[PDB]
C-alpha cells in the first residue's frame, strides 16, 4: 500500500501518480532519528512560578537581574529601551504559553520529541567554556533577545518569498520556536545558565547547524519506512 | 523552459545523504576509469578515498539536477553544495 | 451533569434502550366470556373497579420492572398511543399482585391474527432510548485541567461507554457534550462528521491499538498511513479492494494481486 | 414530548442561522442569541402547534463576503410544512425560486423526500436548490473538538496555491460533495478548502482538500 511513497526537493510527500499526501512529511520536515524527547518549560507551573522564572522588571531592584552576575549592573535600572524590550519578550512568552495550553496540548503534557537537544548544548557550552568560578558575565539584554530573535527567523525548513512558503514554515517551526524562546530566556540565560558572549554565540551557531541537519533529506521513501 | 533559473532555486543548499554516496560512486568510478585528479595524491590508493579527498576540498567536477515533480529541474554545481 | 452521580445516572438510564421483551416475563392467551368481569380472581377487583371474548395477558419481573425506573401508566401510554385506538388496553396499578396488563382486540376463529399481533407486541414495541444501545456502563475519566493558580491537576468526572452504535441519534440528546462524542467505528464518524475527524479517529484507533501493550512508534509513520487512508475524501482500506481501484500504472497494480 | 419537539425545533433553527453565518450571509444580532422562550412566543401557537411557515426566512452576504466571494446571491430558507416531501411541494418550492430571482435556497424536510423530488434538483439552474434533514441539523458538527475549520478558498488563493505548489486540480487531496462539512459550507465541484489543524510535531499545520 505504502510502497511508492516518496519525499520530493519541495518539501511534499507524493505518491507516483504525483498526488500529494502531505504538504510537508509529518508535518514538520524532520527525519525520525533526529529527534529526542524534550520538555517545553513554558507549558507545566502555576502562573507565580512561571512569573518568577521569566519576568525581569528593572524598574524595582528587588525583581531585577542580581549585581553580582552582571558586569553593567550601574547602567541598568531605570532604563526604559530594555525595560520595553524585556516586556515584548515576556508578552511573547505569554503568547507561546497561552497557544500551547489552549491549542495544542490541552492536557498539559509536556515531553515531547522534538529536534535539537538543547539542554546538551547548553552543558557543552558551560565544559567548553569554563563558566564557572561565577564570573560576572558581560552579555546585554539586548544581545540576548536580538540574537534570539535572529536564530528563530534562521530556522529554514522551506525557502522561498511567497506569502504560502513563508506560513508553512512559521507553521512548521512554530513548535521548535516556542522550545527556544522556552530555554533562551533573559533571566535564565543571565541567571540559571551564565553564558557570555562567546557562549551565547557558539550555542546560537549550534543550534541553527543542528537544526539544519536534522531535516529530512529529500528522495527519502518514506512509505516503506 | 523546464530549466530554474540560479537567482529563482529554492533547494536546499545541502548535499544530502543520496546526492553524496551516487557522487562519490560516479567520481570513484571515473578515477578508476584514468580520469583526471584535481587534488593531489599523497598516498591513498583506493578511488573511492580519492574520491572523498575531492568531495572535502569541493572540487568534484559534477552538476547535480534535482527534479521538481511537475516535470522542472534545479542545477546545483557540487562546488556550491554544501557539504557537512 | 459529571459533578452530580444522580444527573448522570438519570441519563443514562434514558440513554439505555429498553424494550417491551427487556421486561416482559410470561405471556398468555385466554379466553374471557364476559367484558365486564373475569374468571380469575386475581383480577376480579380490577376488572370490577375499572369497568371476540379472547385477551392477552401480560405477567412482568417487579425486579426488572423497577429497574429501568419505569412506571405502569408509561408502559400503559406507550402501548396505548403505539396501536391507536386499535386495540382496547386494560392497565393496572401497583396495587396488583400480578403485573398484568390486558389487551383485547377491536370488534369490527382469531387465533392466527393475535398471535402475530402479540408476536409483533413481544419484538417490535420499544419504550424508551436511543435504538442500537444494548448497555451502558459508568466510567469514572481522571482529567488534568488547570486551577485558579494554573497548576494542573487530576479532577474525576462521570462519562458512559455504550455497546453499540449510535452517533448522531446520541449526540442530539440533551444533557450530553455534543462536542465531545466519540465513537471507535470511523466508518460511522465519517458518516457523520467528516473526513478530516475521520483521520483523526483513525490515527487514535491505530495508537490505542500501537500502545495498548506499551510499544511506541513515531508519530510520522501513523500520520503517512492515516493520510494515504483518507487522501481521496473516502476510506481507502488496506487490500485489493481499495488499493487496486487508484490511478496507478497496472504494472504495479497486477504485481499485488 | 411538544417541549421536546419544540426544544430540536429551536437548536435545528439555531444551527441553520449558525450555518447562513458562516456562509458569509449576515444575520443579525439578535436573531442569532435568540433564546428558546422567544422562538416558541413567536413560532409556536396557543396549542403548541409549531409553524414551519413562519420560519422561513432570507439573508444576503455581508460586505466582506461580497468582496471575498464573487459568486454570492440572496439566500432564502425554507421548512416544510408537512413531513413527507411529494413532487408537487418540490416543483412548487422550484418556481417559487425562479419567480424570486434567487441564487440559492436551502429546503428542509422533517421525515424523507422522495426520490422523484431529488430526480429534477439540477433543473433549477441557475439557481442551486439544497435538501437537509432536519434530525440532522440539531447537533452543529462544525462545534465539535474532532472537527476543525474548514475555511472555503477564494479563486485568486486557489490560482495561488495551483502554482505555488506547480500542481493540477487532481492533484490535490480530494473530499467529497456528501461530506457533511462540505454540504455545511454549500461546496460545489472545483472548490479548494484550507483547513488549519493541531499537530503534535509543529503545532499548527495547514491542509488543503478540493471538492469532488
Amino acid at each position: 500500500a505504502l510502497e511508492d511513497i516518496m519525499v520530493h526537493y519541495d518539501g511534499t510527500t507524493r505518491n507516483s501518480l504525483g498526488d500529494i499526501i502531505q504538504f510537508l512529511y509529518g508535518e514538520d520536515g524532520l527525519d525520525g532519528t533526529q529527534v529526542e524527547r524534550q520538555t517545553i518549560d513554558t507549558i507545566p507551573g502555576s502562573d507565580k512560578a512561571f512569573h518568577k522564572r521569566y519576568y525581569v522588571d528593572l524598574m524595582d531592584e528587588k525583581n531585577s537581574i542580581k549585581p553580582d552576575v552582571i558586569e553593567y549592573a550601574a547602567d541598568i535600572l531605570g532604563d526604559v529601551e530594555l525595560q520595553k524590550e524585556l516586556n515584548s519578550e515576556y508578552e511573547q512568552l505569554v503568547s507561546d504559553r497561552k497557544f500551547l495550553r489552549e491549542i495544542v496540548f490541552v492536557n498539559g503534557d509536556h515531553n515531547w520529541p522534538l529536534p535539537v537537544n538543547l539542554r546538551r548544548i547548553i552543558q557543552n557550552a558551560q565544559q567548553i567554556f569554563h563558566l564557572d568560578r561565577a564570573k560576572a558575565s558581560d552579555l546585554t539584554i539586548p544581545e540576548i533577545i536580538h540574537g534570539v530573535r535572529d536564530l528563530c527567523k534562521k530556522l529554514f525548513v522551506l525557502r522561498g518569498e511567497n506569502e504560502l512558503i513563508k506560513e508553512a514554515q512559521q507553521n512548521a517551526t512554530s513548535l521548535f520556536q516556542c522550545l527556544v524562546r522556552a530555554r533562551l530566556a533573559t533571566r535564565r540565560i543571565l541567571e540559571e545558565f551564565r553564558l557570555n558572549r562567546d557562549a551565547f554565540e557558539w550555542v546560537l551557531g549550534t543550534i541553527e547547524a543542528q537544526f539544519q541537519r536534522s531535516l529530512v533529506h529529500p528522495g527519502e521513501m518514506v512509505g516503506v519506512i | 523552459e523546464l530549466a530554474i533559473l540560479k537567482e529563482e532555486r529554492t533547494t536546499t543548499p545541502y548535499l544530502t545523504k543520496y546526492e553524496r554516496a551516487r557522487i562519490l560512486g560516479t567520481r570513484a568510478l571515473q578515477i578508476s576509469m584514468n580520469a583526471p585528479v584535481l587534488v593531489d595524491i599523497e598516498g591513498e590508493t583506493d578511488p573511492l578515498q580519492i574520491a572523498m579527498k575531492e568531495l572535502s576540498q569541493r572540487k568534484i567536477p559534477l552538476v547535480i539536477r534535482r527534479y521538481l515533480p511537475d516535470g522542472s529541474y534545479e542545477d546545483w554545481g557540487c562546488d556550491e553544495l554544501i557539504v557537512d | 451533569i459529571a459533578l452530580d452521580i444522580e444527573k448522570a445516572k438519570v441519563i443514562q438510564s434514558s440513554i439505555e434502550y429498553t424494550t417491551l421483551k427487556n421486561v416482559t416475563s410470561a405471556t398468555e392467551i385466554y379466553y374471557d366470556p364476559d367484558p365486564t368481569s373475569t374468571v380469575i380472581e386475581e383480577d376480579f377487583d380490577t376488572v370490577e373497579a375499572y369497568f371476540s371474548p379472547w385477551l392477552l395477558r401480560l405477567e412482568l419481573d417487579r425486579a426488572r420492572m423497577l429497574d429501568k425506573q419505569l412506571t405502569m401508566n408509561q408502559v400503559a401510554d406507550k402501548i396505548s398511543e403505539v396501536f391507536s385506538d386499535d386495540l382496547f388496553v386494560m392497565w393496572s396499578e401497583d396495587n396488583a399482585d400480578k403485573l398484568i396488563i390486558r389487551c383485547r382486540v377491536i370488534r369490527d376463529e382469531e387465533d392466527q391474527m393475535l398471535k402475530r399481533i402479540e408476536a409483533h407486541m413481544l419484538d417490535l414495541i420499544a419504550l424508551r432510548g436511543i435504538p442500537g444501545i444494548s448497555k451502558v456502563y459508568m466510567v469514572k475519566h481522571k482529567v488534568s485541567v488547570p486551577d485558579e493558580s494554573g497548576e494542573y491537576k487530576n479532577e474525576e468526572l462521570w462519562a458512559l461507554e455504550t455497546d453499540g452504535i449510535n452517533l448522531a441519534e446520541v449526540m442530539a440528546v440533551p444533557g450530553v457534550d455534543s462536542s465531545r462524542t466519540y465513537s471507535n467505528s470511523f466508518v460511522e464518524i465519517l458518516s457523520v462528521l467528516g473526513i478530516e475527524a475521520t483521520r483523526s479517529s483513525l490515527y487514535k484507533e491505530i495508537l490505542n491499538v500501537i500502545a495498548f501493550d506499551g510499544s511506541y512508534v513515531n508519530y510520522r509513520h501513523m500520520a503517512l498511513l492515516v493520510d494515504v487512508m483518507t487522501s481521496r475524501g473516502y476510506l481507502m482500506a488496506i487490500t485489493r479492494h481499495g488499493i487496486n481501484r487508484a490511478d496507478t500504472g497496472a504494472l504495479m497494480r497486477c504485481s499485488f494481486e | 414530548d411538544n417541549n421536546r419537539i419544540i426544544s430540536r425545533l429551536w437548536r435545528s433553527f439555531r444551527t441553520v442561522k449558525e450555518m447562513a453565518a458562516d456562509r458569509g450571509y449576515f444575520i443579525s444580532q439578535e436573531e442569532m442569541d435568540q433564546s428558546l422562550e422567544e422562538f416558541r412566543s413567536k413560532i409556536c401557537d396557543s396549542m403548541g402547534n409549531p409553524q414551519r411557515k413562519l420560519m422561513s426566512f432570507l439573508a444576503n452576504p455581508t460586505p466582506e463576503a461580497l468582496e471575498k466571494y464573487s459568486d454570492l446571491g440572496t439566500l432564502w430558507v425554507e421548512f416544510c410544512d408537512e413531513p413527507s416531501v411529494g413532487i408537487k411541494t418540490m416543483r412548487n418550492f422550484c418556481l417559487r425560486i425562479q419567480e424570486k430571482n434567487f441564487s440559492t435556497g436551502i429546503f428542509i424536510y422533517q421525515n424523507n423526500i422522495t426520490p422523484s423530488a431529488n430526480k429534477m434538483i439540477p433543473t433549477v439552474s441557475p439557481a442551486i436548490i439544497e435538501t437537509f434533514q432536519e434530525s440532522d441539523l440539531v447537533v452543529n458538527i462544525t462545534h465539535h473538538e474532532l472537527v476543525p475549520k474548514h475555511i472555503r478558498l477564494s479563486d485568486g488563493e486557489k490560482s495561488q496555491l495551483l502554482q505555488r505548489y506547480k500542481l493540477k486540480e487532481s492533484q490535490l487531496p480530494r473530499i467529497q460533495r456528501e461530506d457533511p462539512v462540505a454540504r455545511y459550507l454549500g461546496l460545489k465541484r472545483g472548490q479548494v478548502v484550507k483547513i488549519i489543524r493541531r499537530s503534535e510535531t509543529s503545532g499548527r499545520y495547514a491542509s488543503y482538500r478540493i471538492c469532488l
